[PDB]
Formats: C-alpha cells, structure tokens, sequence
C-alpha cells in the first residue's frame, strides 16, 4: 500500500491541476477570436500563451519545484512547456471527431484549424496519434497529473544546472506513479511502461514543434501575432 | 525571462 | 489658387487615409474583447497595435517618405506614432458624450475605460481637451490628412539623421496646408496658426503617455498584455 | 525594429 508522503504528493498534484485547469474553457472568450494566410494563428497563440500561464501555476505547486533555483525553474519550463501543454490538452481531445472540443463550434479545434496556425502535417500527424494513444490509456487523474509533473521534472533538458537534484525529484514522482498504479489501478500491469513511452513521444513532438516555431518566429509578420510570453518561453535567450 | 521570473513570483 | 504639385500631394494623402482608416470599425471584432486591475488593457493594446499598422500604411504613402532611409523612417515612426494615433482618433470622438464611439456599447471608449488601461488622469485631462479642441476646429479632410503628415514629418524627434531633408518635406506640406486653407476654406484666416498650435499640444501629450507607458512596460504582468508591435514601437531600442 | 522594417517593406 501507499505511504503518507506518497499520497501527500498525490493530493498536492491533483489539487494544483484542479486550480490551473478549467473544464468549462470559460476564459476562451477573452482570446482573440478564431477565424477560418494563418487566420487561426492569433487565437491559437492566445490559447498557448494562456496555457503557459496555467502550466507555471501547476509547476509552482509541484513539491520541490519552488526550492529549485530560479534559473533551473526557467530552464525546466522553457524546455517542457509545449509537452505539458500537449499533455493537458488530452483532457479536451475527443475520439469521436479527432479534435479538441473546448466548447461549441468556435472552440472546436480540428485538423484544418491547426494548419491555419502555420503548422504543417509533420507535426500534426504524430501529435494526433499521440493524443488518441494517450486517450486510450484511460488514465486516472492521479496518473495524468503525475505524468505532467514527471515530464516537467526531466533533467535531460538544455539549460539545467542541478540535474542531480531534479533527477532526484523526478525519480520519486515515478515511485509515486508506480506505487499508485499497483495499489490502486486494476489491470495496469503494463500501464507504467506505456506512460513512460509517452514521455519519449513528447520529446519527438517537442522537437518537431520548436522546429516549425523557429520558422514562424523568424517571419516578423507572423511573430507579431504571438504574445510576449510565447516569445519569451519559446525564444532562444 | 523576466515575465517568467515574475510569474514564478 | 493651388498648383498641380500641391493638389497631387493632397490627392495622395486623402487617398492614403481612405485606404488606412475604416469608418465602420469592423476589425475591432478581431481584438481581444473589452472588459469593464487593468481589465481594458488587452483590448486597448490591441487597438493601439492595430492603429500603428494603419499609421505605417499611411506613412508609406506620404510623398517623399518612402525615399528616406529605413532608419529615418523608423526614427520618425517611433517618435510620432502616438501623436498620429491621437490625431486620427479624433475622427471617432463625439462631443455629445466626450468619448470615442467606434460602435455600439462595446467599442464606445469613455473616460473610465481609458483608466482601466493603466493610464492616469494626468494623461486623460489634456488629451480630452485636445480632442474637443480639435473637434471644434471642424477640419476638412485635406487639413486633417495634412496635419497628420505634417506631424509625422517633424524633424524635431530623437533618432533622426537627415533632419534637413525631412524638414524640407515638412516645410512643404505646410505650404500645401497654408495654400489649401486660403484658397478653399472660407472663414479660416486663423485656422493654420491654430492647427500648428495643436502640434505643440501633441508633443506634450506624447511625453505624458510615454511616461506612463514606461511604467507599464516595466511591470511584466502588464507588459505581457501588450503586443510585440507595441513593445517594438514604444520600446527603447 | 525588424517588425517595423518588414512593415516598411
Ligand atoms: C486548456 C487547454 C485545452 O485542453 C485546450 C488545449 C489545446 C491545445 C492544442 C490544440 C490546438 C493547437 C495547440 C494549441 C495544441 C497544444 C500544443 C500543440 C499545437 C498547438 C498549436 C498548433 C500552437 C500554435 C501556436 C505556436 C506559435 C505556439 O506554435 C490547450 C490546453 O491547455
Ligand atoms: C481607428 C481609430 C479609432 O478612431 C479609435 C481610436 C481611438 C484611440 C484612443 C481612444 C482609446 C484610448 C487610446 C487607444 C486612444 C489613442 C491613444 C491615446 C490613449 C489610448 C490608450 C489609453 C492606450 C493604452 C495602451 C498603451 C499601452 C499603448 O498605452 C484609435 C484610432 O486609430
């Protein structure tokens, strides 16, 4: 069975996720509206920028993160922002229509929409396959929330300094994950290995996005559609 | 990363 | 009477203004919506950012501008952007309600709205007085359009290099302005002097804004509400 | 001022 510290970590992650994710997608009415040339780029850039804010709120509540140096926190966030977002967006992905359905016709992001944000099929093909692969896993909230924090606490990212300390933190979320699945998830003899496989997929999706984002950011007519936060997090400083 | 900084309080 | 070159300059400015100003305020539906803490800041920053794009389209069509060096064009635009915008916004100012009325309840920008964009009364007091002062002048389109280009072509701005060449260009819009008023504006024996007085007012409003904008830009929680264009044009690079 | 540059064509 699980230990006190191991369930404290679980209670904390679940609570943080609930404080930083909105199943109603209310604040989407505050974004630059969608348009369907790169019509969808302003709305989706607003979506990402918003998500980065929520990821930072999540990250600040992961046990041990707040005690890293500010550089290591930035290093981890710059490298893992897009992955955590790809991770949390699974909560809105629908298998019926292969789209993210954040509400009604306007906020129903299908494949043609994502291409009108300046991204090609080379990103879209494995991203969707990753989503339905993730959706089929039927994760519990604890596993989902643990996967996000495990991904964020990866020490194999550029710019990290204290990679033994954050490997320590990562090495222990994985313990909580393995213990949770064994005690509390029936029929999950294979689930942990499959979740760790998704982390590898995300590394690949990360590189494909940042490659296409480099192309957007180098074209001022498109980079001006971005937000300061986006440009800061995804920039090269 | 000053925005990030302020967001990281 | 007016000369061929002097009316060519008039035809060009009037046409450029018509190509870069929309009396329907259609594209306002594309901005981040208004909210009424600095609630109004995202929508108004989107408004300014849009206006900067239209000012650049105007400026490119002023005779002689396109032949300045790219540095001088940038120098002129960075220093005079807010003034030209304060100038063009008079076309939407209403004396009945002392507000800019770009359409219906949402895009009716009154005094309380501008304060919810992080600007104090020290800017708002003389800006409104400038607007009704400008409104009472009852300018013809030619004078309005000429005032904008005269203001933009001021050589008394930081960063300009070829200040004799642009003083030459400015010194001749003023000629077209004086000639237009004399030949074609009845009862305007005093109008030119009064218009040149407005240029001085704008210098003062310019300094009051950029002083309050420096305060916004130094607070990352507010500067992240700005757009890249805004931050580029109003920045210190 | 690269954005401005591109806008100034
Ligand atoms: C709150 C929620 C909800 O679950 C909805 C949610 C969905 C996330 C999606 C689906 C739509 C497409 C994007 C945004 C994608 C997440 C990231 C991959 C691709 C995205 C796009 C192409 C970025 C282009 C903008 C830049 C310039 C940054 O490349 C985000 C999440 O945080
Ligand atoms: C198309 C048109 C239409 O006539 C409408 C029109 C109105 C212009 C106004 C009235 C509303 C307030 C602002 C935008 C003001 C013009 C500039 C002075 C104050 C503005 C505000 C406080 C900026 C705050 C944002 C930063 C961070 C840049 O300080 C702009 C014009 O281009």
């Amino acid at each position: 069975m699980l230990s006190d510290e191991q369930m404290q970590i679980i209670n904390s992650l679940v609570e943080a996720h609930h404080k930083t994710y909105d199943d109603s997608y209310s604040d989407f009415v505050r974004f630059r509206p969608p348009v369907r040339r790169l019509s969808m780029l302003p709305h989706l850039a607003d979506l990402v920028s918003y998500s980065i804010q929520k990821v930072i709120g999540f990250a600040k509540m992961i046990p041990g993160f707040r005690d890293l140096t500010a550089e290591d926190q930035i290093a981890l966030l710059k490298s893992s922002a897009i992955e955590i977002i790809m991770l949390r967006s699974n909560q809105s992905f629908s298998l019926e229509d292969m789209s993210w359905s954040c509400g009604g016709p306007d906020f129903k992001y299908c494949i043609n929409d994502v291409t009108k944000a300046g991204h090609t099929l080379e990103l879209l093909e494995p991203l969707v396959k990753f989503q339905v692969g993730l959706k089929k896993l039927k994760l519990h909230e604890e596993e989902h929330v643990l996967l996000m924090a495990i991904c964020l606490l990866s020490p194999d990212r550029p710019g990290v300094q204290d990679h033994v300390r954050i490997e320590a933190l990562q090495d222990r979320l994985c313990d909580v994950l393995q213990a949770y699945i064994r005690i509390q998830h029936p029929g999950g003899r294979l689930l942990y290995a499959k979740m760790i496989q998704k982390l590898a997929d995300l590394r690949s999706l990360n590189e494909e996005h940042s490659k296409q984002y480099r192309s957007l950011s180098f074209q001022p007519e498109h980079s001006m559609q971005l937000t300061p936060l986006v440009l800061e997090v995804f920039g090269s400083e | 990363h000053k925005i990030l900084h302020r967001l990281l309080q």
